[PDB]
DNA sequence: ATCGGATGTATATATCTGACACGTGCCTGGAGACTAGGGAGTAATCCCCTTGGCGGTTAAAACGCGGGGGACAGCGCGTACGTGCGTTTAAGCGGTGCTAGAGCTGTCTACGACCAATTGAGCGGCCTCGGCACCGGGATTCTCGA
DNA sequence: TCGAGAATCCCGGTGCCGAGGCCGCTCAATTGGTCGTAGACAGCTCTAGCACCGCTTAAACGCACGTACGCGCTGTCCCCCGCGTTTTAACCGCCAAGGGGATTACTCCCTAGTCTCCAGGCACGTGTCAGATATATACATCCGAT
């Protein structure tokens, strides 16, 4: 019941329930601080994530999943109830 | 005829930090130019500094006390750590 | 009525689009033509090098530049949006060129 | 030929152009003139030292390093031509 | 469908 | 490392044959000390390191492998203490830094 | 009683008009070995080279009120203000 | 023989003393938010001058940072000074 | 045995010798030539006459007759191609061109 | 040990301009110490500029055109005029 | 616009002081003579690039023209910066003592210049392909009059 | 708070040349010698930087007070923006003359170097006089009231 895979061409993606690095552990928030840009370095594809915004410390940090198309316990208040 | 710069030596250490990296000729330029600035203001001030004092001999602890004027705040005392680092390791060898 | 864009939303897109690029600013004919008028008050019959001239462009078009960001902040610091020859005129006077 | 005035041809839109890379938002029209006289002066003297660094060395063409010398010595350092 | 993604 | 190419004993990439070469045909002092210009090698390629470093990581940030001098300037201007030693220089054919002043904003 | 900011006026020219020092030395003295504790500790300080460092940070904020009073005036007022000091070593490079 | 780190001799600048260089620079209003704000800037100015008379002296292996080495502090940030010598 | 110094040979006051030293042990360049410091010494010495001139000037306008670091202040700042070379210059003692701003003066 | 200054031929040129307005002790120093710093610039650049073009000399032609980067306009004129004046009788006579 | 009132500010005069103009001894750096020698000058070519011109395309400038929002002046308000006054509190001094450190001489020892003999790193020159320019379609999304 | 429309983001395809990789080919670096000396080190006189003291007082400090200056709000308007059509001059490619940069080859003459000579200039002691202070004062500047 978590998600744990990734998209970098349409015929592959990445996993992270059992291997992995702590990228996995970034939540969900359609108000987002971070985004995910598909940058190769020598390559191949590497899923490397950037920020938006200043970052306090110890804030957390929030993403946008894009599970396009068809539930947000983010408790804020301008975004979309389900994802 | 031969006219020489520094083309080579900065290629050698983009090979070191970002191995898949190429760089332009005119972005070539520019770091030829940039260690040409560098080394003539710390040879610079590393020649008053041997002056006041009224050495004549430009030693390694000029060039630290040059370094450790210029560069600012960070960047002296990593170069320093890596200027230090690679002396040592001249004499030794 | 057309589409027409509201006063300040073509400044604020020429600002974004500008300042994203580097290409030179002024038009190399008209630049050429008044560096080597400026050139014959002090020698008659120069000659420049083509990287000379481009070498002349890329530090004025740099000076000015660091000009109006010069400028442009006296103006938001009088209160306005709109920048005017008192502010050049200041910014010069503060750096110490006038 | 000897000519004069090919300051007009520092023209309005590139006065502009050069404003919004420095942000600026909205440009009194008065600018386009003062703009055209700082410009005339700084590249008085850039060439005015520039040509003499040619002069010393018994030459007829400014090359590069004049230009990037006589920056360099006004302290406005150029990197790019050497 | 629940696949994390960027760009669609 | 090794024991020919003097560079190669301090386990450097800029040379010190070259740079002991102009620190004597530059006139800075009359004799220069033969641990000076490794020392001074030192310093050159750690500075080259670093801004070869950042102008890269804004390389790939921008999707393009090699590096352009509007990546120098990003690489420069972006870092608090590397524009404070380039202060006042001008680097050829390299853009400005993206900013707009908070007032030209609409609202 | 004169009429506030005419004394002023009577105090611009009376300092403009002469060159002593406008700091005090002794706690001058005091506060440039107390910025000298940080970068060496028990520094003696060769007593004419402190008199090189008032008649060069007098000559410094002096040379910024010239440079902060031109812009309160540029913005329309004749009262200095932490948002002009500010603007003017902004412009200078200084910041 | 005795050990004292100093506390806040910056409060010696002194609030009528900050006017005295105003009314030299040619002001009239003086705010009261200067007085602790040309403190912060000359604390600034101070550092990065005294920096660099300690290096000079330090590298020249000395424990007085005689008058010469401040004016060669002033010298390389391009302050030139003229009164005490080369 | 005729031992004319140069400073009088040329026509100077500003000491040839203890300038043609000073090109040589300060390492500005390998060979300095014969004709050369006597080039600076009359330029330090056409310098070093207008500024005391101008001093001089201001001594007189303010009626004394020992030259203070004031009047050197005062001949310099006055002038506008000596005030435009001795810019970043600080004259310790020297104190300020007195001027007010227009602005502050009342009605 | 003997400490050198200018301090004795800035008074000639006082009595010979100014024959009456003796020197203070103060703006005696003011006055070695611009001297001192002039001959930094002038030869500086005299230096610099005899490099660029790969020569091994200071010649008279140097500084020439070192004063006629350094000095305004309108003292680049006299202090040529005041310079070759001089070598014109330094070498005749 | 007046004008007397106050009052600091600028002009005289005494006088006392210690900072400077100046002789005296000296001493070490400047001058002089001359030597060798390489660095600059002065020839010579050589060919690269700068200039000039042209012909054609067309992006970019100029010009005109609505119109809106930002500059501007105005005016009221309250507040805070100044002026003054009275009071404290270190600055200054000037005088002592002291002792740490700068300066200096005298020592010698590692060390950098220097030159020769050797050689391989590095630079110019020549292929050669992939990275980015360049364009096309479409999904996006930002703005702004609904 | 919205669809409409516009510009920007982006993805994919085609193409070109500029970056990179090789290849002889010097000459610049290394190597390993001596050779004088610079600089390190120890040792020392003495001076000047620190520390303490008392005293005098100028100067900072604190508060009251009143004001005038900052500032905010309003209105007016004009001038800068946006955009469309026209105009043109940039630009791009091309051609051609040739001037001047850059190099090679002499060659001599000017500068380093060296040694001997001596006096210019430096520290030092010293009288004196310009200048600071001390004291009254004629007058410009300001302010309250007219
Ligand atoms: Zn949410």
């Amino acid at each position: 019941g978590s998600s744990y895979l990734f998209r970098i061409d349409e015929n592959t993606v990445i996993d992270a329930t059992k291997r992995g690095g702590i990228a996995r552990f970034i939540n969900h928030c359609c108000e987002p601080s971070c985004t995910a840009k598909i940058i190769k370095v020598d390559g191949r594809k590497r899923i490397v994530i950037y920020a938006l915004r200043d970052i306090g410390t110890n804030e957390e940090l929030t993403y946008d999943y894009k599970f396009e198309r068809e539930p947000c316990l983010c408790g804020a208040p301008s975004c979309k109830g389900f994802l | 005829t031969r006219k020489e710069s520094y083309a080579i030596y900065v290629y050698k250490v983009l090979k070191q930090v970002h191995p898949d990296t190429g760089i332009s000729s005119k972005a070539m330029s520019i770091m030829n130019s940039f260690v040409n600035d560098v080394f003539e203001r710390i040879a610079g001030e590393a020649s008053r500094l041997a002056h006041y004092n009224k050495r004549s001999t430009i030693t390694s602890r000029e060039i630290q006390t040059a370094v450790r004027l210029l560069l600012p705040g960070e960047l002296a005392k990593h170069a320093v750590s890596e200027g230090t680092k690679a002396v040592t390791c001249y004499t030794s060898a | 009525k057309p589409h027409r864009y509201r006063p300040g939303t073509v400044a604020l897109r020429e600002i974004r689009r500008y300042q994203k690029s580097t290409e030179l600013l002024i038009r190399k004919l008209p630049f050429q033509r008044l560096v080597r008028e400026i050139a014959q008050d002090f020698k008659t019959d120069l000659r420049f090098q083509s990287s000379a001239v481009m070498a002349l462009q890329e530090a004025s078009e740099a000076y000015l530049v660091g000009l109006f960001e010069d400028t442009n902040l006296c103006g938001i610091h009088a209160k306005r949006v709109t920048i005017m020859p008192k502010d050049i005129q200041l910014a010069r006077r503060i750096r110490g060129e006038r | 030929k000897v000519l004069r005035d090919n300051i007009q041809g520092i023209t309005k839109p590139a006065i502009r152009r050069l404003a919004r890379r420095g942000g600026v938002k909205r440009i009194s029209g008065l600018i386009y003139e003062e703009t055209r006289g700082v410009l005339k002066v700084f590249l008085e003297n850039v060439i005015r030292d520039a040509v003499t660094y040619t002069e010393h060395a018994k030459r007829k063409t400014v090359t590069a390093m004049d230009v990037v010398y006589a920056l360099k010595r006004q302290g406005r350092t150029l990197y790019g031509f050497g | 469908a629940r696949t994390m993604q960027t760009a669609r | 490392a090794k024991a020919k190419t003097r560079s190669s004993r301090a386990g450097l990439q800029f040379p010190v044959g070259r740079v002991h070469r102009l620190l004597r045909k530059g006139n800075y002092a009359e004799r220069v000390g033969a641990g000076a210009p490794v020392y001074l090698a030192a310093v050159l390629e750690y500075l080259t390191a670093e801004i070869l470093e950042l102008a890269g990581n804004a390389a790939r940030d921008n999707k393009k492998t090699r590096i352009i001098p509007r990546h120098l300037q990003l690489a420069v201007r972006n870092d608090e203490e590397l524009n404070k030693l380039l202060g006042r220089v001008t680097i050829a054919q390299g853009g400005v830094l993206p900013n707009i002043q908070s007032v030209l904003l609409p609202k």
